[PDB]
DNA sequence: TATCTCGCAATTGGATGTTGAGTCA
DNA sequence: TTGACTCAACATCCAAACACTGCGAGATA
């Protein structure tokens, strides 16, 4: 449901886009030795080049 | 740039002995490199060697006569008589090769016979103009007869490549010797190019159908032929010629780019004396040396391949026991009986292999014992840390004293058993010793619907998920004051929780999603 | 520090903690030892426990001690009675102390025979000349209205962060170098202290540093001169004081403890001692305009005034407006400052 | 000097001639040295 | 008198092998 | 010309688990 899809969009520590700093956030927490550099997912997620990740793009991500 | 030029002329009057540890290793790895790099040199040169542009020039130096000697008939009734004809063309053919030389260079600077370690570090202190030899080169100089002695020897196994015999290049390969540990290396300088060049680098070998053996051909420097039984006369022997011809690595390469480790043929003491001066000494020089081999084999396993290491075999087995103490400390088949170590035993019903004279002392005498016939006891505690346990009603083979003393027992590998930890629960929880943790010291102690994940931050992980596991104690970090410590390198979880795992101590975007999803529907 | 510099071989003195077991009962020569494990509460081991009891077996015949005030009397009238001296000193700080009960810690031990006159000592060549100064560096109109809508602590986070410090902090650090004067910077926050400590190139002693990088940077300024700027956190001055570095710098300051940053900042220039012609001791603070912490590094200043020393006021010294290596001048940098600062307070 | 101030040799004094003749640069050649020589033996006399 | 900081408490080794120099028979 | 000694200075192998946070010093608006 759009409630479920939210809460999965909705489990960072901001509530605003997914920023580059968020993204890094989860990445460090759940173990992720990734470079500065390795935005790689969230960095391609970026459809209209914003640099940070939408509702929108975040489900066309998943 | 001036004083470059122009030479500032003027008349200037003026009237214990072991390196460091560190030079040991440095010595070790160029020890390697350096063999490698020579063997590999007489891989290329013995391609040069097949070439054809060659042969069919050398061809033509041998008349048809010395031909059919070289390819005698068979002879059913005794094949004695056809190995004879062959050896009269080997002759011949000797001959006429110091007809076609005629100019023999000096070698530079000591060839490739061994350098000492401190020349190795000044080389590298002074460069010096070098002219290159292509293969173009090589040929050239083959078909003219100009060269020092390893440029004649090569081009003679290129001849009875050209007429068609199947004759190995030999090449006793001399790295420096990593076993000499001096810092000064000083060499006698008396007699020292004499000395050097009177047993060979390179010489050939002929394979001989009818006796089926290689025969021994040297035609430059020894100028002989031998049928090497025991003794071959290419051996360096006295000390000073072994100071730069040092035998331990005699390699074969022949018309079909094999590769052959063949120094047993001409090392009387492969085994009690080579051996400890080659890299193979220990187990890991062995692989090491037999990747380097099998690197340079670039053929299959032949017959006559078969025939060698029957010599070979036959070779080891009359080598036998060594004449002297000093040549079985770390023997590879023999130990002597004082050199047991307090944790081994005699196999049962074996005894001695044989005897040792002992220089220096009337009638004295040491038991000598194959090594075959030792048995590694080791106690209850370091089987567990093998990952094993003794049997019902195992009894010791040995008391042995410790310190605050102790009397601990040892056993044999029959009398253990291979441990076996009980499984882990449906939900993944696994049995843990008195400290919480599981004691892994070998994969046998991983039980079997477990896995061993080894990370610093595998254990923050599985906290984490919340998940059952158990910190994996892998060894023991023996530390300062007085005081042993455990190492837990990580965990044991179930396996069907491995790549959760993974995923908490790795952790694309649904992956990075999915792990946030479960840690959610994890903690509430 | 001293001892081994001085005579005293510590093979005799051993040091007992009630967790830095020594020899106790067996030390052939003079001990040392200290008022915890002396008699107080932190009874950790009964290693003090037996010092105590060997001191009573043994009529030590004298006793050195070294800022007892701080000490309550009660345990030293206890351990007076328990070992029975023949003789005690006291190597007093202050004029008055809190041990100056009913019972006079004077009698207990002897009279006065000397007075630590500072006015006598600390004008003779040792400090060579404190100068005080404060850098009055500007502030944003950014970070000012952040700044009032935070308290609490999570505000001083906006007012160390700030992008004319760096403006202050490099300026200072290359005029030190021009003059061949090493910088000893001092600070007070811990993350804030990383930051500034990794842009500048300048190694870092800080909490939880492991020793075998601490005494390599000591190798690399003692004896290196291409470290004339290091960066200490609260570690590195209350366990070796430096006698050079005739130029300090203080950047992070916390409320409060301004008297004890003023016992830190007084054991940096006791140590400086050689007794030069000049020896221009600079004293260096980057006190941001309207913030709460220049209001409280005026106390500290005016403890200078009582300790006799001078304090000047420098607003800004002709010749930071032609550095162009002052990171954070560009108002981009200012920017990128703002964003770097405004996540260190969503961090926090 | 350095460039600065401090003083240093970076290269030595020297005079540089150009020959044409053989016997005379063989000669004048041997004399420059035999007189160098003898100049080590007069200094070795004077630094006592 | 309530509040933080923050220190403080809790000198691998000993047995065994390797190396070169030297001495002896 | 051989090797078995001894000497001394290293090198190298091998044994094999306690916890972790409370608690008083100074100082504090
Ligand atoms: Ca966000
Ligand atoms: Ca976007």
């Amino acid at each position: 449901n759009l409630t479920v899809i939210d809460d999965l969009w909705s489990m960072l520590i901001r509530n605003c886009v997914l920023s580059v700093k968020d993204l890094q956030k989860i990445s460090n927490l759940i173990g992720a030795d990734q470079s500065s550099g390795t935005i790689e997912m969230i960095s391609c997620a970026t459809d209209g080049k914003r640099l940070f990740m939408t509702y929108l793009d975040f489900g066309c991500v998943l | 740039y001036d004083s470059e030029e122009f030479e500032d002329v003027t008349d200037g009057n003026e009237v214990r002995n072991v390196c460091s540890n560190e030079e040991r290793k440095r010595r070790k790895y160029f020890h390697m490199l350096y063999l490698v790099c020579l063997m590999v040199h007489g891989f290329i040169r013995n391609e040069w060697i097949n070439s054809k542009r060659l042969s069919r020039k050398l061809s033509n130096l041998v008349p048809e006569k010395v031909f059919e000697l070289l390819h005698p008939q068979k002879d059913e009734e005794l094949p004695l008589r056809s190995t004879r004809k062959l050896l009269d063309g080997l002759k011949k053919c000797m001959e006429l090769w110091q007809k076609h030389w005629k100019i023999t260079k000096k070698y530079d600077n000591e060839g490739l016979y061994m350098r000492t370690w401190k020349e190795i570090e000044m080389s590298a202190n002074n460069k010096r103009k070098f002219k290159t030899l292509k293969r173009s080169d090589f040929l050239r100089a083959v078909s003219k007869g100009h060269g020092d002695p390893d440029i004649s020897v090569q081009g003679f196994v290129a001849m009875l490549r050209a007429c068609n015999v199947n004759a190995r290049l030999i090449m006793s390969c001399q790295p420096p010797d990593f076993t000499n540990m001096k810092i000064d290396t000083s060499l006698n300088g008396n007699n020292a190019y004499k000395d050097m060049v009177k047993y060979p680098i390179f010489w050939c070998e002929v394979w001989d159908k009818f006796s089926k053996k290689w025969i021994t051909v040297d035609p430059v420097n020894l100028k002989t032929i031998e049928q090497v039984r025991l003794h071959s006369k290419l051996a360096p022997k006295g000390v000073a010629c072994c100071e730069r011809n040092m035998l331990r690595y005699v390699i074969a390469y022949d018309r079909k780019y094999g590769c052959r480790d063949v120094t047993r043929r001409y090392a009387q003491w492969m085994n009690s004396k080579v051996r400890k001066r080659r890299i193979t000494k220990d187990d890991f020089g062995e692989k090491w040396f037999r990747k380097v081999i099998t690197a340079l084999h670039h053929r299959k396993r032949t017959k006559i391949d078969d025939y060698e290491d029957q010599y070979f075999f036959r070779r080891d087995e009359s080598e036998g026991i060594p004449d002297s103490v000093q040549d079985l400390k770390n023997h590879p088949y023999y130990v002597l009986e004082q050199d047991i170590k307090q944790t081994q035993i005699v196999k049962p019903g074996c005894k001695e292999c044989g005897y040792l004279k002992v220089h220096g002392k009337v009638g004295k005498v040491l038991k000598v014992y194959a090594k075959r016939d030792i048995a590694d006891l080791k106690s209850a505690r370091q089987w567990y840390m093998n990952g094993r346990i003794l049997k019902t009603g195992s009894r010791c083979k040995k008391v042995i004293k410790r310190t605050v003393e102790e009397d601990e027992r040892l056993y044999s590998f029959e009398d253990t058993e291979l441990y076996i930890p009980p499984l882990a629960s449906a939900s993944g929880e696994i049995t843990k010793n008195t400290f919480g943790n599981i004691e892994v010291f070998a994969p046998t102690m991983i039980p079997g619907n477990c896995c061993l994940v080894e990370n610093p931050v595998a254990i923050k992980a599985a906290r984490f998920l919340g998940v059952e596991f158990a910190p994996a104690v892998t060894s023991f970090k023996f530390e300062r004051g007085s005081t042993v410590k455990p190492v837990l390198s990580g965990i044991v979880v179930a396996k069907w929780l491995r790549e959760a795992i993974e995923t908490a101590i790795d952790g694309s975007w649904n992956t990075l999603l999915l792990k946030l999803r479960i840690r959610s529907k994890l903690n509430s | 520090q001293f001892l081994q510099w001085c005579t005293l071989q510590p093979e005799n003195c051993a040091v007992f903690t009630s967790d830095n077991k020594e020899m106790f009962q067996t030390e052939s020569g003079l001990v040392v030892s200290t008022y915890s494990m002396v008699a107080n509460t932190r009874n950790r081991s009964h290693d003090s426990q037996k010092v105590m009891d060997f001191l009573t077996g043994r009529e030590w015949g004298f006793i050195i001690l070294d800022e007892v005030h701080v000490v309550p009397a009660a345990m030293f009238r206890r351990v007076v009675s328990t070992i029975a001296a023949h003789a005690k000193l006291g190597l007093t700080a202050t004029l008055v102390r809190e041990d100056d009960k009913i019972g006079d810690l004077n009698f207990l031990i002897g009279p006065k025979l000397y007075e630590a006159n500072w006015m006598e000592l600390s004008q003779k060549g040792h400090i060579a000349n404190v100068q005080c100064a404060e850098v009055w560096c500007p502030m944003t109109a950014e970070f000012y209205q952040e700044y009032l809508r935070e308290t609490a602590r999570k505000r001083m986070l906006l007012y160390i962060m700030n992008p004319t410090k760096f403006q202050a902090c490099q300026f200072l650090i290359q005029y030190h170098e021009r003059r061949g004067d090493k910088i000893i910077v001092f600070s007070d926050n811990v993350y804030a202290l990383q930051e500034y400590a990794l842009k500048m190139g300048k190694p870092f002693i800080y909490g939880s540093t492991p020793q075998q990088e601490r005494m390599n940077i000591l190798q690399n300024f003692q004896y290196n001169d291409q470290i004339n700027t290091i960066f200490l956190s609260k570690v590195g001055d209350t366990s070796i004081d430096l006698p050079e570095a005739t130029c300090l710098i203080q950047i992070s300051s916390h409320y409060g403890s301004r008297r004890q940053e003023a016992q830190r900042l007084g054991r940096i220039l006791r140590a400086k001692r050689r007794n030069d012609e000049g020896f221009n001791a600079f004293f260096y603070s980057l006190v941001s305009k309207d913030t709460q912490e220049m209001y409280y590094s005026t106390k500290r200043q005016a403890f200078l005034v009582d300790q006799g020393y001078a304090f000047k006021v420098i607003t800004h010294l002709h010749g930071m407006e032609n550095i162009p290596n002052l990171a954070y001048a560009s108002p981009r940098e200012r920017r990128e400052l703002l964003q770097e600062v405004l996540l260190k307070n969503e961090e926090a | 000097k350095d460039n600065e101030g401090n003083e240093v040799v970076p290269k030595p004094q020297r005079h540089m001639f150009s020959f044409n003749n053989r016997t005379v640069m063989d000669n004048i050649k041997m004399t420059l040295q035999q007189i160098i020589s003898r100049y080590k033996d007069a200094d070795i006399y004077e630094e006592k």
